[PDB]
């Protein structure tokens, strides 16, 4: 019935759709798996959290304080998204 | 924890219902219908409403009256057929 | 006390704050339309004071917005099912596959 | 023999099975029968029967 | 002669002949302290402001309510197969 | 916090350390603990009353203090 996996190429597939359908972001071809937040996209020291909501809001988690923060590249968040096995 | 909810909040009931079941045992020497029916008509009102009230707490454990209403959400932590 | 207006510690603290704020605008707001709105007037309040010197009125605002999220708490917030609070989550473990230590010399 | 049997029995998880023509005996995997406890005889044919004589005539004394 | 025991007497040590089994159990150390100060809490006990409350509820004034209770309703009441107008209670 | 049940029992404990008593529902559950469910590491110290401020211990609610909660159910 719940007949649907999770991989790594779908998760950046998601990941990279979210970035891109941010205005603050500094533009498209800057979104890849090595990209930093803060240096390369160019985002403020609030953006960064806004992502990580919309990421805990797409698949389907709850991301803490400790494991929010270090979440500082793409690459990062993908690792951490499929590090969890609820990662829907 | 909700299945211990459920199981202690009854047995409060169940408590009030052993109490009715004595003081039927003892007011009408049975526990069989067709005799208390039969007789229920000339017992003193004080004993009944004893009786009663007794088994309407038993009553009000089970079907999840406010007082003791507490179980029947927690229940819901078991399958949706349950 | 030493606030530093523009540390990691500050970071991690309004970071953390801003997350709270947004996941009770959440939780609180039904409607879809009316969070965003909510969301996007929050970043306004703390792109406001984002731009703080002074210590001692940046504890004052920090107490203000504990105060702030202490008000606007929630009593049954959003959790996913398969996370601690959630309805899932201690559902059907796998067992520890751990082999059978004896007891007795005799009893199997 | 009693404590080198049963530590054997512990230690390897093996029992020893002289099989039918080859004269010799090696420990071996096979615990689906073969083997019984010294309290059986006794509970299963002396205590059960007799319990069950006691409701025989627990019921026809009621 | 110097006093001491017999040579005769061979010695040698106490052996209970179990066989070790394997480690079952993980002794934790801050369980079994609970466990200890819960299980001999009696030696320990003193008389204070807090104690003395609750000895003198649930040994004096309990019990004496259930026997004011007990002895006041001793025959009072006989009520198998009372009617409707006739008195439960056998004294006013 | 020490309530009168915990701090009652101040003049028994001896030896036993006096441990401020936080009940483990409230602890953080996102850290990772040798017992995830009941929230505690190995050697961590018991309070005296350590059978109520466990996970099996009855809930608690930290929306309503105690009292105000009293007052609104037995206001409404
Ligand atoms: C003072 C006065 C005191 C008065 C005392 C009154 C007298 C006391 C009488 C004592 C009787 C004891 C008998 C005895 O010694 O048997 C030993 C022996 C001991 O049991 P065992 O199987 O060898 O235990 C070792 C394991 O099997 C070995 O391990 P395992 O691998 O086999 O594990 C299986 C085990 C493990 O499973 C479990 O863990 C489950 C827990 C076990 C619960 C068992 C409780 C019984 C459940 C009954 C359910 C019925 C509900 C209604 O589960 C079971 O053994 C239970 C089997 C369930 C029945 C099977 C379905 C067949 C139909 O039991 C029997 O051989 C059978 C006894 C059955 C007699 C019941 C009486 C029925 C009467 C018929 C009713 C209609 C007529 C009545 C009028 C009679 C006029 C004459
Ligand atoms: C109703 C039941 C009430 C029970 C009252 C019992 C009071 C009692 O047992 O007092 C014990 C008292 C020691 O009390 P405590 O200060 O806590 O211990 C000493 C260490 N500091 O020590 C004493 O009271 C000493 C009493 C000894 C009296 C002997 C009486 C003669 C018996 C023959
Ligand atoms: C103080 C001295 C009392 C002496 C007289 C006896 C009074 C009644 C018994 C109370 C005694 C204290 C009981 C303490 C047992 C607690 C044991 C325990 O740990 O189980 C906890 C369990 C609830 O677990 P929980 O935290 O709720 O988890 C929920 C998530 N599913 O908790 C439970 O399952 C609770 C089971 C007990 C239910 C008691 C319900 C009483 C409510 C009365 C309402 C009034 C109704 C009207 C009655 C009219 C009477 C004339
Ligand atoms: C916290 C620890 C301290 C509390 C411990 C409490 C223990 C109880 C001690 C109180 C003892 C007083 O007990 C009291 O009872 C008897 C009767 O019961 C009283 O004496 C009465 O006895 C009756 C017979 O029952 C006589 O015939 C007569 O009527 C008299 O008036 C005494 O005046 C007194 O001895």
């Amino acid at each position: 019935s719940s007949a649907h996996v999770l991989t790594k190429d779908m998760i950046q597939e998601r990941i990279v759709a979210l970035l891109e359908s941010f205005d603050k972001v500094n533009d498209a071809k800057n979104i890849t798996a090595t990209a930093n937040l803060t240096s390369d996209l160019g985002l403020d020291s609030l953006d960064v959290v806004e992502v990580v909501m919309a990421i805990e809001e797409e698949f389907g988690l709850e991301i803490p304080d400790h494991d929010a923060d270090e979440i500082k590249t793409v690459q990062q968040a993908i690792d951490y998204v499929s590090a969890q096995p609820a990662a829907v | 924890k909700s299945a211990l909810s459920a199981v202690l909040m009854n047995r409060f009931g169940d408590a009030f219902f052993v109490l009715g079941l004595c003081v039927i045992a003892y007011v009408f020497g049975t526990l069989n219908y067709s005799t208390i029916f039969a007789t229920a008509y000339l017992i003193n009102t004080d004993l009944l409403v004893l009786i009663m009230l007794a088994l309407f707490i038993a009553a009000m454990a089970k079907s999840a009256q406010f007082g003791l209403h507490n179980w029947l959400t927690l229940a819901m932590e078991g399958p949706t057929p349950v | 006390s030493h606030p530093v207006p523009f540390s990691a510690a500050n970071k991690k603290l309004v970071t953390s704050m801003y997350r709270q704020s947004l996941k009770l605008a959440r939780n609180w707001i039904s409607n879809r339309q009316l969070f965003r709105q909510k969301a996007v007037e929050i970043r306004h309040k703390f792109d406001q004071n984002a731009q703080i010197s002074n210590p001692r009125l940046l504890a004052r605002t920090l107490d203000e917005t504990r105060a702030h999220l202490y008000e606007f708490r929630h009593p049954d917030p959003i959790v996913p099912p398969s996370f601690p609070g959630g309805t899932k989550y201690e559902r059907n473990v796998p067992p520890r596959m751990e082999k059978i230590m004896q007891h007795n010399l005799y009893e199997p | 023999l009693k404590d080198y049997y049963y530590n054997g029995r512990r230690i390897l998880d093996k029992i020893p099975v002289k099989d039918k023509q080859t004269g010799k005996v090696t420990w071996e995997i096979k615990r689906e029968g073969a083997e019984k406890e010294d309290w059986v005889n006794q509970m299963y044919f002396l205590y059960a029967p007799s319990l069950i004589l006691l409701l025989i005539v627990m019921v026809y004394k009621s | 002669v110097e006093l001491k025991p017999s040579s005769a007497i061979q010695r040698g040590p106490l052996n209970k002949g179990g066989w070790d089994a394997p480690h079952a159990l993980h002794n934790d150390g801050a369980i079994d302290r609970y466990a200890h100060w819960r299980t001999f809490y009696q030696e320990r006990f003193k008389y204070t402001r807090a104690t003395g409350k609750s000895t003198l509820i649930f040994l004096v004034a309990f019990p004496a309510l259930i026997g004011y209770v007990a002895y006041q309703s001793e025959g009072l009441f006989e009520f198998a197969g009372k009617r409707r107008g006739e008195s439960v209670t056998t004294r006013g | 916090i020490r309530a009168s049940f915990d701090k009652a029992e101040e003049p028994m404990l001896g030896d036993y350390p006096d441990i401020d008593p936080f009940p483990a529902q409230l602890k953080n559950p996102y850290k990772k603990y040798d017992d995830q469910q009941d929230r505690r590491n190995l050697e961590e110290p018991l309070s005296v009353n350590d059978d109520l401020y466990d996970m099996w211990s009855p809930d608690r609610f930290t929306h309503f203090k105690n009292q105000d909660a009293l007052k609104y159910f037995i206001g409404f």
